[PDB]
């Protein structure tokens, strides 16, 4: 059968078609019945059109009879069926239609029988209410017209060629004219016949199916209209056909919108077809710019792509305001749309388009700096660079021009760059260098875990080599020029991390290393900004790599720097801490400055040869004895002592360490914890926060986990926290994290960090799990802010001990009920928001026990037994008959009554009987209703 | 029967006219990527996994950092 052969996909369609054409020539009715049965069977209909039906019945009655005989196992029709066999079927169906027209193009198509029969059947099935028939019949008619457009295009080519010959004949002047004139007449009858067939499909199927309820049928029609106007633009690119695309651009479904954009991009690839699309662009330019910010990002990508195509053909159509909206898409969170916007920006301000400031890309670098400054959406250039990376690689990787704009002097006639423009260029250069050296996009703009290809690795190596050679000489010069500016110095000091250090010894550029080291030493001795000092310390660590031969030189420089800093600290402290006298603000400024620098270098560098614990302990001890020590000195002294104790623990790993070292470390760590506990009660909030962070960290490092992993020599160094410290740490969290509901978003991140620290101590069994009750009770009230941290803590604790977590959860709900009865009092309404909110946390907590219902039997049973005793605890002072105080609490417990397995249900009621008399079993709404609910929850 | 028979085969002219008037349901605003360098770093080190894996006080040497990461089990 025809359908079966097309589905099998074994024979060539031309053989299938030629076989049928041979059969049609023998008897036409037999062949047309088979062609008709094909379209009906390609919809899934297992019925047959008998010759008697075709000869006597009408198309409408046949479709009715076929609907009744459509055996159906699923609502899936061939074109909906998923699978590779069915993907082959779609292309096989479309190809059969094309081949049939191609083969019957010169003779059968003009017989007034076949095409009319096919178009009539297709139009009838395109009006059917069965999606199977309509979808299939629409696809067939749409493909038939694409094929008929081809015959019209071929007929037009022949008539133009024939007409050209007729002009020549009359010019040269004949039976030649007569025979040529007959060709013209014959081709006109043929062209008229094809146009009539095409209008029948357009006015019978397309006019109605472009508005079909099902989006799939609408997209089929939109796709085909694009093909026709691209194929035969001289008869299909008028506004009477383009009007349909404009209306469908406003479609609710994005699949259909994507097809409209793709159809219009096909027309803009040819620049000749411009005069026709000009009026349409003018009317719908607004909608296309609006589709850039589309809910579906895929449609957005195509809209920016189509605007880029419009920019190429005609630039005046888009006004600056419209272009500005697209420029704002460079800083988008979706890389695909940002990359598409980068291409539009490249083709609008950069693509349009000697060494140094005179270099060819100098103007384009200045143009990019001007754009970043005129767009106050972002303060860093990371996303602008990532978006324009695949398009402006030459400009972005031209670091000689960028370095010449920052170091070389302005040419006569060139206006200088302002400090803001120079700061902008340094941000752009650092960003280009980072993406070149580390071939990964910024956060949010990629997975960041792609295996690099061979070319990617070769590109990375050549980029790093070029970066190292150029900035090995330039970085010293740049730091000397912008040393006073903290923002500029911070950015510039990050460059050495992206360098091939071996280039210094393979390239004899060691004199440049000496200069880089001097400027870092110079900046440290002049700046007090924490970020400048963090950069200097981290740059030194990168340079201090024992895998590179340059290590000896950089170790000498680091040692010389710490020698000077430590010497000054010791001589300043001897006079600052002198018993008596008064502390000049000058002395404290000098002390804070030197402590700040040492704390920075102590985080990444050892510095243990310069014993600093004694100095830091004296400063902190004086604050506890006097009380007037500047807050900032206290913060830096606490941080520095943390690093002193941490660097000593790293050296003890070597068995070469004696018991004196372990015993000295224990005494030093124990003294520090007491100093931190004192500042946790300080009046300055910053000092309280610093002490908490350092204490939480030191308690994790010096915990029982220091003995795990075969490190049993560190058993003497384990520090267990006392109940006093545990209570003080909880007080800080309940006062500085759960407070009364730009700086807001920053304070959120700081408070989230502080909460994570305490939660880490609970999940690593450093502090008791009963302390988590306060955090657990604040789940719902602070869900938008700390919910993730609390949920992680609850999950982690459930793995440590489900039974203990169950008890911790009940205490939190027990605590919130106590607070309501402290305000609303015992006589409170059971419809109040506070009770209702408390009832809501119970529902959420119940949801977290569902996992492993057969493994959480003991935890849920404990919850009930723990809460039953809280409800029946304080007896009614009025009388031993009036309901018990807090009896209302069991209304909160009723929520967990579902998780109890039926066998566990019976046992918990037995526990209830012990706290309930048969007299207590009296029916009243007088607070006796609460208990009735919990009893009824467990009874069924 | 399981045959997908559809009573409404086309869209109404009021629906088409309404779509040509309002397109708010299918448009949206701009999602800007981390605007400040600190917000970029918080996107990298501000998630529950990173918070429960990294120290509260930044450690810039991996030797000092290993002392904390060794205790995270």
């Amino acid at each position: 059968m025809l359908f079966e052969v097309v589905k099998m996909g074994k024979s060539a369609m031309q053989s299938v078609v030629d076989d049928w054409i041979e059969s049609y020539k023998h008897d036409r009715d037999i062949a047309l019945l088979d062609l008709i049965n094909f379209f009906i069977q390609c919809s899934g209909c297992k019925g047959v059109v008998t010759a008697e039906m075709f000869r006597h019945m009408q198309n409408s009655e046949i479709i009715r009879k076929m609907t009744e005989e459509f055996d159906e196992d699923s609502g899936d029709y061939p074109l909906t069926m998923a699978g590779p066999q069915w993907k082959k079927f779609k292309s096989s169906f479309c190809e059969f239609i094309g081949v049939l027209v191609r083969q019957c193009q010169y003779s059968i198509i003009y017989d007034e029988y076949m095409m009319d029969t096919v178009i009539s059947l297709l139009t009838g099935l395109s009006d059917s209410q069965v999606r199977a028939f309509r979808h299939t019949s629409t696809l067939a008619a749409m493909k038939l017209m694409t094929a008929l457009v081809n015959v019209a295009l071929n007929l037009s080519i022949n008539m133009d060629n024939t007409q050209r010959q007729y002009e020549a004949e009359r010019n040269k002047m004949n039976e030649r004219l007569e025979l040529l004139l007959q060709k013209r007449k014959e081709l006109q009858e043929n062209q008229d016949e094809i146009e009539n067939m095409m209008n029948a499909i357009f006015k019978g199927v397309f006019v109605h199916r472009y508005r079909d309820a099902i989006a799939e049928i609408r997209a089929i029609c939109i796709e085909e209209i694009g093909i026709w106007m691209k194929m035969y633009s001289d008869a299909f690119l008028n506004d009477s056909y383009l009007k349909y695309v404009g209306w469908t651009m406003h479609d609710k479904q994005g699949e259909v919108r994507l097809k409209c954009l793709t159809a219009l991009q096909g027309l803009y690839y040819n620049k000749e077809l411009n005069s026709k699309l000009e009026l349409f662009t003018s009317r719908f330019k607004d909608r296309i710019v609006s589709m850039t910010l589309d809910k579906e990002y895929d449609v957005a990508v195509q809209a920016i792509k189509l605007l880029t195509l419009v920019l190429q053909s005609s630039e005046e159509v888009l006004t600056a305001e419209d272009c500005e909206n697209v420029y704002h898409l460079v800083y988008s969170a979706h890389r695909p749309v940002a990359v598409a916007a980068g291409e539009f920006l490249y083709k609008k301000l950069f693509s349009r388009r000697r060494r140094g400031r005179q270099g060819p890309n100098a103007n384009l670098v200045k143009t990019l700096v001007f754009f970043f400054l005129e767009s106050e959406l972002h303060e860093h250039a990371a996303y602008l660079v990532d978006s324009m990376w695949d398009c402006a690689t030459e400009l972005l990787k031209d670091w000689e021009c960028m370095n010449s704009l920052l170091l070389e002097e302005p040419l006569s006639g060139e206006e200088a760059l302002t400090d803001r423009q120079e700061s902008a260029l340094i941000e752009i250069m650092l960003c280009t260098i980072r993406q070149a050296a580390e071939c990964h996009p910024p956060v949010g703009r990629g997975t960041g875990k792609r295996v690099l290809t061979a070319k990617e690795k070769k590109t990375q190596l050549d980029d790093r080599t070029k970066i190292t050679e150029l900035f090995a000489v330039a970085l010293p010069q740049l730091l000397a020029k912008y040393s006073v500016d903290a923002e500029k110095v911070t950015n510039l000091l990050q460059l050495p991390q992206y360098f091939d250090l071996e280039i210094y010894t393979t390239g004899r550029l060691e004199k440049h290393l000496d200069a880089l080291l001097r400027q870092i030493r110079n900046i440290v001795e002049k700046h007090t900004d924490t970020d400048v000092l963090e950069a200097c310390s981290k740059t030194y660590h990168a340079l201090c790599n024992e895998e590179f031969t340059i290590f000896n030189r950089v170790d000498i420089s680091r040692s010389q720097l710490i020698d000077e800093l430590a010497d000054k600290f010791n001589r300043l402290l001897e006079d600052f801490l002198q018993e008596g006298e008064e502390p000049d603000e000058d002395d404290a400024y000098q002390v804070l400055s030197t402590l700040k620098r040492i704390t920075a270098f102590h985080n990444a560098h050892d510095l243990s040869k310069w014993d600093l614990f004694a100095c830091n302990y004296k400063l902190l001890k004086t604050g506890i004895e006097n009380g007037d020590m500047p807050e900032q000195i206290v913060i830096h002294a606490l941080q520095c002592t943390h690093y002193v104790i941490l660097w000593q623990l790293a050296k003890i790993t070597e068995s070469s360490s004696t018991k004196e070292d372990l015993l000295r470390l224990k005494k030093q760590m124990r003294v520090f914890c007491q100093i931190c506990q004192h500042y946790l009660t300080n009046v300055n909030t910053t000092v309280k926060e610093q002490a908490f962070t350092i204490l939480c960290d030191i308690l994790m490092i010096f915990s029982h986990q220091i003995m795990s992993g075969g490190r049993d020599m560190l058993e003497p160094l384990v520090y267990t926290p006392d109940s006093s410290l545990q209570s003080e740490l909880l007080s800080f969290i309940l006062d500085h994290v759960f407070i009364e509901q730009a700086s807001k978003i920053e304070a959120l991140h700081k408070r989230r960090n502080l909460l994570a620290a305490f939660c880490k101590l609970i999940v690593y069994t450093v502090v008791e799990m009963n302390t988590a009750a306060d955090i657990f009770k604040q789940y719902m009230k602070y869900y938008n802010d700390y919910g993730d941290i609390i949920k992680e803590t609850m999950s982690k604790t459930r793995q440590i001990d489900k039974i203990q977590c169950a008890k911790t959860l009940i205490l939190s709900l027990q605590q919130l009920f106590n607070e309501m009865i402290q305000e609303n009092g015992y006589n409170f309404d059971r419809s109040s928001s506070t009770f209702s909110g408390i009832k809501e946390l119970a529902r959420r907590f119940a949801l977290t026990f569902g996992l492993d219902q057969l493994k959480t039997r003991e935890a849920i049973a404990m919850l009930h037994k723990d809460g039953i005793e809280f409800a029946f605890k304080e007896p009614n002072p009025q009388g031993e008959s009036h309901p018990p105080l807090n009896l209302a609490f069991l209304d909160i417990l009723s929520e967990f009554s579902s998780k109890l397995l039926r066998q566990d249900k019976r046992t918990v009621y037995v526990y209830l009987e012990k706290f309930m008399t048969f007299q207590m079993s009296l029916r009243r709404e007088d607070v006796w209703l609460p208990l009735m609910s919990y009893r009824n929850s467990l009874l069924a | 029967r399981k045959l997908i028979v559809d009573s409404v085969k086309e869209l109404d002219s009021k629906t088409i006219r309404a779509q040509l008037s309002d397109y708010s349901d299918i448009v949206t605003t701009l999602d800007l990527a981390p605007p400040t360098k600190k917000l970029m770093m918080w996107k990298e080190t501000g998630g529950v996994e990173k918070l429960f894996s990294l120290p509260a006080q930044p450690l810039w040497n991996n030797r000092l950092l290993k002392l904390f990461t060794r205790c995270l089990t």
